[PDB]
């Protein structure tokens, strides 16, 4: 009947809790499509995933498919303006990104639901007639180069490429996927390559309809979405391109039984054990690799990790299957190493093989399979509603792997018990097939090879035949046992009726010396889950660096101690987060409500009766010292943000101060600290989800009673509930703080234009200005001027105060970056003067949509309320109130705000800049004043006033 | 031409 | 704060390139105001637009609002002297006019910038206390009558009123807006109506401050302009008049599906298709009517026009939205018709409905809307600076439709794509809603109706149901496609730095046998535009009537051939003019410099390689024959001017000579002609704008190289570069040539008092005398004596010679008109003798200001230079030199000049009069000699000497 549609799928299986409607189809040209109708959505979304990626780059142009991914955003025949796409999205509350992996290039956006067709039309042209403009190409190659640079000193990226470089060099797996200025411009120029032509040729050859999948989500009916996708995508040409396949494993015989010794950037110690395996993707209905990963990676009693930790050799372990490409996969067992563990790598690996042998001895267990199946079924049924942008992008990828009807369920529902496949995979996990990599600063000076793209220093050796033989002879170790039945699996999914007195926002249902309890029974999502958030206030968590260290160590030790018990709950969809803060402690328990009070009670009890194991203490102390030292290897822009935080906040201990005080933390001292920390507390909580008022009051009082019983906790005084203030900068002031990053050879800058205390009017002046300049800042400072890959602008909010911030990471010196940001601000003032009234209203509407966008899941709603609570503003109806005010603003209002607070000659300009120098280190910019250079943070803060704190709503 |  | 001011407008959004300053306000009485401060302007200006016009005329006094518009100029209580306003303006380098439309009456002036307050005060009185003097009314009604007459035999006005006459007779749309002596005097007198009373009643009821908008542009600051406007306009009374609205369409069901067959005056063949549509004005942010007009009216490949032209049925097409009034509009598709097209009207209309069906099939196209939006943005940004008088008038009209802040942007910038509104309008363009009018001499003697005001002969018939049904079933025609992306859109807006060797005036930078090249780099406007002007001299363009015909036909065919390609360039702000001249060919390329070389090269290439289509040849030849014949229907004063040109120029072929020779132009002869024409040329060029000396030389070389390559062009000899002379009249001679206009029942006259060759002194004697008599001539011969609506005096310049001319069109016989002009000259002599030194110096200063008035845009400056070049006087500093000389002239000098050259008894009087009789045809005038009556123009010229040619500066 319809020539443009090859087939329409049968019913797309979905959760009975999922109210979105679905239709799958395949266009005549071979594009697989999922349409998603959600008449409730505030943002609509589309994604397209092409089944081609960096494994297919020309061997003489590394990075081409990734470079092409960048270039597709920079103009098409129908929409030739370089930022037409980005500008359109920004002006309609939208956003976009993309990525390139070895076999996929995935593009996605969201946008206001009223402007889906406009966004999708501009998007579709990417796949029809990109311009690959010569000038755009010359500029954007710099962004890719800066992307690569950012990764160069990153340990994870270095290991990622090292693995590729130590397999078969003839295999496409060995390719460098990012590319850089050298591979994408310098070398091609030397070799007479016309890169524009190569981009065109690659697009023409591989961007074929037959290798594409598209997903569109909007308020429109499935019929209207259908007509829309046919209309825009049926014109993509089918070149009938064979799907690339890689049946030959990158790791052949000569790449097995090998040991690599590797020097990291950070002071880290890790062991990576890898086995090549066949591609298991086609076995998704049984998932033999996940079965084995579940067991080998278990953290409960009897597990591999439990014994390795008890021996004091490792702290964490990750195990299971790892994607490769079509035709090959890996199975891994990776662990971190204590100091002793580093000396016992051969033994650690022997235990790995002993655990594997236990699996072989017991044989495949149907009951384990059944647990995994049951948990996946529950996870699928009660899955949180996803944000459209991530949902479309994800589905577009998986449409390539599953029948239309199964795309939603394929990754969840298990159907087949396959002991034959389990055995088959287990038979690959043998010493004769192993690769071993050790990462440690101890190899410094002892290496003889260098990886070309990152400079990674390493040594390769054959593993001795005697070592292999010992591993092959691994016997059963009595410490290893299969997990027992998971008692945390939930079975009560009853949704409690909405109470007569239920409220739309959290209500304060308890207000006592000890505790403040905000409660809301879920009235939106109706899944059997709840979030229980607690802030524990105590002066002794942050009184000095020593105590801040002890608060940290106490909670790390506590989590380490509960891990074995809590791991079963985590598998069963019940998790917790526990951490020290500048005001005390933060605890959040989330997931299925059924067994939640059991886990919560256990945590609080353990907190209040904690007994420290001395060996765990020393190990965790050493790891924490390294974590503090390792900050030196974070990126320049992360440094800049950190320094700004220290500068602008009333109290803040530096990493240097923490690590100095760490040597003074002894076991007796930590033992004394805990009862003192818990002796006086105030608890402010948000309990939100599938729970009644009475259950909420009972959970709160259970927590209190537990601390009272075991820690003799008494209430803090109201005056001790002190929040920290932000430093108040002087009118017309400019301060600069300058540091150097010793690891990275890029600079970082953060510029902060402090405005005033948060309030309805001040919030919306700043947010509207930020909205207006958001896309132009990126377009100007990155796309045109190419200062770096990382270019950010937006509101900065802290301690009730706010202002406008810019963050850039660049090869250029910070003083140069400063001048270009100042040039840009003048550009924006003229831009606002020149923009039409309607363009101004569009920005108001875009901000409005962004602010009113409804949470799709419980934790998103909880996060908003929690923000009101921890800031102590308690403005639960903020979005309505602030958007109402926003809509009354005029161009004149914003120009005046800029002239008063932001302009270079503004009477109330309050500017502080953090300059982070690299390791070794156009519109007209205005002349700037001489800055006051900050020499000492403490003296800086002492010599300035402190803002007031914002008053509660 | 458009009128106009 | 200031009580006379209700609100002051926020920032008025303007073009980034616009240095003028703006302030909007609303006065307490409701007048909307825009103030424009331009400290560089040589003339200041004001306009006031009242939102009432002829749709509000009393049903029994057709023309009242128009008549009122005339009367406001003829005296106020403060300034009762009948011509005080006009005389003041003339004495201060100013000018004024006004017009009356259906809903607006718009009055405007300019004046020397030093005299803004004086003119503005006189102007303001129009809106406060007009005299409507009884004697002025009885005279000025004749001007309105004469204005109407002039229009009676004009096909456009006839059609304009016929449309009104064929809609609902009860709707105000049906009204006759001009009025005439019958409707404004005779009928009122017989009905006992007091017209002065009615004028006052109309002014009182409708000239209300709430329906007024005023714009004032001057050198003054915005604050001073603010005070000036408040001072002069806050006293205008607010009657709080409701704004007329016309929500019912003048075309109701009984007016649809109607066909009109109309006999024109000229031999023209046209088809007018009209659909009634809702008022689209409120949709201006999306402008769906402009979107549909852009497409339906498109002239590029795939267009409706292209196919109609290929079928050989039409040559030109206008399509799109047409204004009605508040509440109603129209959508039109109008074409001319070939002889075959007249026989195929039903088919042409079918094709119109097929193209519309194609638009419906494809649905609205966002990329089209975006391209329009972006071109509009570019146009707005780089908009030429407007002349004050037109700018104030235009803005005063639009202040009624847009908020103050949006008045500059409102008619350029498009904002939102509204496909729903496009579909709504497209849904109106259906056969059941159509009106069809065919204009053709073939209906002579076949009509049965007469329109009352013009006498238009026509017939009306219902369109048969069978015909409507066939149009309703219009299907897709493979010939029609949407436009392709416009590839002429400019992208390079770089303004090149002014060169070290840049000159203030054009410099001669190439001077060879083949080409003379004048060049100037713009040093005033700094917009990314240029003007490229070329004169190609060849003796074969005008050697005889046949060659003149061939030169015309060649260029018409060339333009016709290039039209599809050049239309896109047009839309993208890049245009060209190409025409045959008496000396060869003229080519001008104007607009954005970016892609100019590409269009220019295409034109020259096409010129030199031109291949003629025989069918286009015959069609264009037939149109040209009618065009020559149709001159018989031009106005008597246009005839007079034409005959004087023929009489006074050495060589000039008459329309009769041209058409006699036209039958003889055959395709083979035209083909032979072109290479002959191009074989030898001299090219004189002016390249002025955003271009460097080097690019200028490169452009010229490309032009030369292209003709040399394809046409084998070689240079002319210098002796061949002849220019034509003016006939030298004998001292004391008076010649009269008499002809009759067979169409109009008015006479026309031109009287020419030849003085002498142009020179600094002779030029300024003549221009100062003209300045002095200018306003008095109009006041005397029109306002007092009411000889006609058209009364003009001023310098005549031709072929290096000059003199004083008068042109009048009148119901009176030309011999009467002669005596009245002669009577006026004597009055002026006495007036000049009596005038004070003060008055005399005012006239010198007024002329000075007019001559030194600075060009506001590139093309105004180019035109000045171009005048110096084609006249071969090359006096680029003329204005400074001639004004310096002007300032030394005395009253006695002027009197002597008059006595020697112009007076009736002048020794060197040289008079030639052209008398054009109508179809059916107080101060003391002096006795006149008997004229020599010219019987034959050739004989006349043979019997007189010819002047020399002026020498180059
Ligand atoms: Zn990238
Ligand atoms: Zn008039």
């Amino acid at each position: 009947n319809n020539p443009a549609i090859k087939r329409i799928g049968n019913h797309i299986t979905k959760s009975p809790e999922d109210k979105r409607e679905y239709r799958g189809l395949e266009l005549a040209n071979g594009i697989k499509v999922l349409l998603i109708s959600d008449p409730t959505t505030d943002k609509s979304s589309a994604a397209l995933d092409v089944h081609i990626g960096s494994l297919s780059d020309p061997p003489n142009i590394a990075g081409l498919s990734h470079f092409l991914q960048h270039m597709l955003f920079l103009g098409t025949k129908k929409y030739p303006k370089e930022n037409e796409y980005s500008q359109f999205l920004s002006e309609h509350a939208g956003s976009s990104n993309a990525f390139t992996s070895g076999e996929h290039t995935n593009y996605y956006f969201d946008v206001s639901h009223e402007h889906l067709e406009g966004a999708l039309d501009r998007f579709a042209q990417f796949f029809l007639s990109p311009l690959f403009d010569e000038s755009a190409k010359d500029r954007e190659v710099n962004a890719v180069d800066s992307e690569h640079e950012k990764n160069v000193m990153n340990d994870a990226w270095r290991l990622f490429q090292l693995e590729k470089a130590t397999g078969n060099p003839k295999h496409p797996f060995s390719k460098f996927g990012t590319g850089n200025k050298y591979t994408l411009e310098t070398r091609p120029n030397q070799e007479g390559i016309d890169v524009r032509q190569e981009l065109l040729k690659f697009h023409s050859a591989y961007y074929s309809s037959n290798l594409m999948a598209v997903v569109v989500l909007g308020r429109e009916s499935l019929d209207d979405l259908t007509n829309l996708v046919v209309k825009l995508f049926s014109e993509v040409e089918n070149k009938n391109v064979p799907l690339p396949e890689f049946p030959e494993h990158p790791f052949q015989e000569e790449h097995l039984k090998q040991l690599y010794k590797i020097v990291p950037i950070k002071d880290i110690r890790n062991l990576y054990v890898t086995f090549p395996i066949p591609d298991l993707q086609k076995y998704y209905k049984s998932n033999p690799g996940h079965y084995l990963g579940h067991l080998i990676g278990h953290e409960g009693p009897g597990s591999l990790l439990s014994e390795l930790k008890s021996k004091g050799w490792v702290n964490t372990l990750v195990g299971g299957q790892k994607a490769g490409a079509r035709g090959f996969m890996f199975f891994i067992i990776n662990v971190d190493l204590t100091e002793e563990g580093l000396l016992h790598v051969e033994d650690i690996i022997l235990h790995m093989f002993q655990y594997i042998q236990k699996l072989r001895a017991e044989g495949p267990q149907e009951w384990v399979f059944q647990e995994l199946k049951d948990l996946n079924a529950v996870a699928f049924r009660f899955k949180d509603k996803e944000r459209p942008r991530g949902y479309t992008s994800k589905i577009a990828g998986i449409l390539h792997y599953y029948p239309l009807e199964e795309v939603l369920t394929a990754e969840y529902l298990l159907e087949e018990f396959r002991p034959d496949l389990i055995e088959m995979v287990l038979d690959k996990l043998r010493p004769e097939n192993v690769r071993v990599a050790i990462v440690s600063k101890s190899f410094e000076g002892k290496t003889d090879r260098t990886e070309e793209w990152y400079g990674t220093q390493y040594k390769q050796e054959a593993i001795p035949d005697a070592v292999i033989a010992k591993w092959q002879n691994a016997a059963l170790n009595g410490k290893f046992k299969l997990p027992t039945k998971n008692e945390f699996i939930p079975t009560n999914f009853e949704i409690l009726p909405l109470e007569a007195a239920a409220t739309p926002y959290p209500a304060l249902i308890k207000d006592t010396a000890m505790s403040k309890l905000w409660f809301k029974q879920d009235d939106k999502f109706f899944l059997p889950k709840a979030n229980l958030n607690f802030e524990f206030f105590s002066p002794f968590a942050y009184v000095d660096p020593l105590h801040s260290n002890m608060a940290y160590l106490y909670l790390e030790l506590l989590k380490d101690s509960l891990n074995e018990y809590a791991y079963a709950a985590e598998l069963a969809g019940l998790s917790y987060d526990l951490q020290n803060t500048i005001y005390g402690m933060y605890l959040s328990v989330k997931g299925y409500n059924d067994k939640q009070p059991i886990l919560l009670k256990k945590i609080i009890e353990k907190m209040a009766t904690f007994e420290i194991d001395e060996a765990r203490f020393e190990i965790i102390k050493e790891a924490y010292m390294r974590s503090l030292n390792n900050f030196r290897a974070e990126q320049p822009h992360q440094h800049a943000m950190y320094y700004l935080r220290l500068l602008m906040t009333e109290v803040a201990w530096t990493k240097d101060e923490l690590k100095e005080a760490l040597a003074d933390v002894t076991l007796p001292r930590l033992k004394a600290f805990i009862p003192q920390l818990l002796s006086r507390l105030h608890i402010e909580a948000l309990l939100h989800g599938n729970i009644t008022k009475q259950a909420a009051l009972g959970i709160m009082q259970m927590v209190e009673d537990t601390l009272i019983e075991h820690a003799h906790t008494k209430p803090l005084l109201p005056s001790q509930l002190a929040a920290y203030r932000e430093v108040q900068l002087p009118d017309r002031g400019w301060f600069v703080y300058q540091q150097r990053n010793e690891v990275h050879n890029n600079s970082g800058i953060e510029i902060y234009y402090q405005t005033d205390m948060q309030s309805t009017s001040e919030n919306m002046f700043l947010e509207l200005f930020a909205q207006i300049i958001s896309e132009p800042a990126f377009n100007t400072l990155r796309t045109k001027e190419q200062l770096g890959y990382i270019v950010f602008s937006g509101p900065r909010r802290a301690n009730g105060i706010q202002g406008l911030r810019f963050i850039i990471q660049s090869e250029k010196p910070p003083h140069y970056l400063e001048s270009r940001v100042e040039a840009f601000l003048i550009t924006m003032e003229k831009s606002i003067e020149d923009m039409t009234e309607e363009a101004f209203q569009k920005h108001i509407q875009a901000l409005a949509i962004r602010r009113l966008d409804k949470p799709k899941k419980l934790s998103a709603e909880s996060a908003k309320y929690w923000g009101e609570i921890i800031s102590q503003q308690y403005n639960f109806d903020r979005d309505n109130t602030e958007v109402a005010y926003l809509k009354t603003l005029t161009k004149a209002d914003i120009i005046k705000f800029y002239k008063e607070m932001l302009a270079v000659d503004a009477p109330r300009r309050h500017k502080v800049s953090v300059h982070v120098l690299a390791r070794e280190m156009l519109s007209q910019a205005p002349a700037l004043p001489q800055p006051e250079v900050i020499q000492n943070m403490t003296a800086f803060k002492r010599g300035l006033p402190l803002f007031p704190l914002v008053k509660p709503h | 031409a458009p009128p106009a």
